[PDB]
């Protein structure tokens, strides 16, 4: 959830955090909380550079 | 009201025909989700739930808005009645039928801030008059006025009391969907910070 | 870098704002139209369809670009206004908001051009065919408000 | 209903914007929204801004408090609960014919 839209990154990393233990619980279905938010901020998902 | 079969007005449904028909061309199922609240403004007074004192219970929003209590039978063939109707757009394209009963509690008065804050909205006429006319017994005395504050231990089957109705209100409502629409999928929402560490004694009792 | 190219006042990208105490929504029919269903409450009640030049509504990946300069454009289309006679357009500069009144355009046979109605007060302006080119069905006469 | 037909631009100075359209790879998530949110836009530009990025299969929309219902407004007298709601005009016109 991301309210106050200048508190976008910690609550976005929090976020991949929380997503990375849900797929590692096996849940099948998973969901980004809203639209607005989503798009407001920008959110793309993308493998992490490696350096 | 409570005579119109059909709750929703005309742009919404439009809106929603041509959504539900955008998500059928690529392959995607939808669940839809009416909650209790409906705008203060516009709501009628006898469905609002009350606090100890006069006051309805509003909300943290510019516009306040007022909670459905469970006792009552006409809000919740509202709230089925609006599902149905949603439900039947959907049916009528090649569409599964999925829905979800949201937001069902006793408000507090945690989220508001002054004016009422704290202050639990159990205490309605109708839901204490139903108190009286079955089990018996009264409402108990010096009411609790206040969230976080020590609960006597009279007032607790009370509490148990409105629990179960609570319990029984989605379940109607489930049975109403269901039986309107055979092979329909009903479903809740949790949220687990307060179902594993309630914001006190009161609410745990209370709204689970 | 822009990799599409969009039309200029394209039906899917309008938007609708509105008061409280009402309640409306837009939904596009065809290539050229739109419709704004709408549920009228009280007198204050005031609707305005929009076209905005900045993107703000889009993921940053689906944007389009913003060019302030309308020169040399014309935009021609019909209409249900409870009033025809007195009807607006809200056109905002960085300066001030300013307010355009649309007047009823109707062809004439004889000499084969879109000449107003509204002879006493009105623009003197006339323009050619082809200005209006009609491809999508029509609005229901019952639904149009007769003007002169 | 408001009909706003056959829109038609003509004349000669830049008719066509520029945008950006790249669809990405599919992953496991599935996209959710609220009404009262997406009141405003056209329901195909979510949906294939949506279809575009990758959500799939799933979708679970929350119907806003403040849109879905009908309603009423009226007044209503302080020493009797009287309500109006309807309007008229009263006026006396008198016609003036002949010479």
């Amino acid at each position: 959830f991301v309210l106050l839209p200048e508190d976008a990154k910690k609550i976005w990393a929090d976020v991949d955090k929380a997503w990375g233990l849900a797929l590692e619980a096996g849940i099948p279905h998973i969901y980004p909380w809203s639209y607005t938010q989503v798009m407001r901020d920008g959110v793309i998902y993308a493998v992490p550079k490696v350096c | 009201p409570v005579s119109e079969p059909e709750p929703i007005n005309m742009p919404t449904m439009e809106f929603y025909k041509r959504f539900l028909s955008l998500l059928h061309e690529r392959d995607m199922k939808f669940v839809n989700s009416v909650a209790y609240e409906i705008l203060n403004f516009f709501m009628p007074d006898e469905w609002k739930q009350l606090n100890w004192k006069g006051d309805p219970a509003l909300s943290g929003w510019y516009p306040p808005s007022s909670f459905i209590q469970p006792t009552n039978k006409d809000a919740l063939d509202f709230v089925s009645k609006a599902q149905c109707q949603i439900l039947k757009e959907c049916q009528n394209l090649g569409m599964e039928l999925y829905f979800q009963i949201g937001e069902p509690w006793w408000w507090d008065g945690s989220y508001n801030t002054g004016e009422g804050k704290n202050a639990p909205c159990i205490y309605d006429p109708k839901t204490m008059a139903l108190y009286k006319e079955e089990t018996g017994n009264d409402v108990p005395t010096p009411w609790i006025k206040d969230i976080f504050a020590p609960v006597e231990e009279h007032q607790w089957p009370y509490v148990d009391w409105l629990c179960t109705k609570l319990g029984q209100s989605t379940n109607y409502i489930r049975d109403y969907v269901k039986g309107k629409f055979p092979d329909a999928q009903a479903t809740l929402l949790f949220f687990t910070p307060q179902i594993m560490s309630p914001a006190s004694e009161l609410t745990g009792r209370l709204n689970f | 870098t822009y990799n599409t190219k969009l039309n200029r006042f394209d039906p899917e990208y309008w938007v609708v704002d509105y008061n409280a105490l009402m309640v409306a929504t837009i939904i596009p029919y065809g290539s050229k139209s739109f419709k704004v269903p709408c549920q009228w409450r009280t007198n204050k009640d005031f609707l305005g369809v929009r076209w905005m030049t900045e993107d703000t509504f889009d993921h940053h990946l689906y944007r389009y670009e913003t060019d302030p300069n309308y020169l040399g454009l014309i935009l021609a289309f019909r209409h249900n206004p409870d009033e025809p006679d007195k009807f607006t357009v809200t056109i905002q500069t960085p300066e001030k908001a300013y307010t355009y009144r649309l007047a009823p355009y109707g062809f004439n046979n004889k000499t084969r051009r879109w000449e107003c109605l509204d002879t006493k007060y009105g623009t003197k302006r006339t323009y050619q065919a082809d200005i209006f080119v009609a491809t999508d069905e029509d609005i229901p006469e019952s639904e149009m408000t007769e003007v002169y | 209903v408001k009909w706003f037909t056959n829109l038609t631009v003509s004349g000669s100075g830049r008719k066509q914007l520029g945008q950006r359209k790249y669809p990405q790879v599919v992953m496991g998530m599935g996209m959710t929204s609220g009404f009262d949110d997406g009141y405003n836009l056209t329901p195909e530009r979510q949906v294939k801004m949506a279809y575009g990025l990758g959500y799939r299969d799933w979708w679970t929309t929350y119907i806003g408090m403040s849109h879905y219902w009908k309603g009423l407004t009226a007044f209503q007298d302080k020493e009797t609960g009287e309500l109006i709601t309807e309007q008229t005009v009263l006026d006396y016109p008198i016609l003036f014919a002949g010479e």
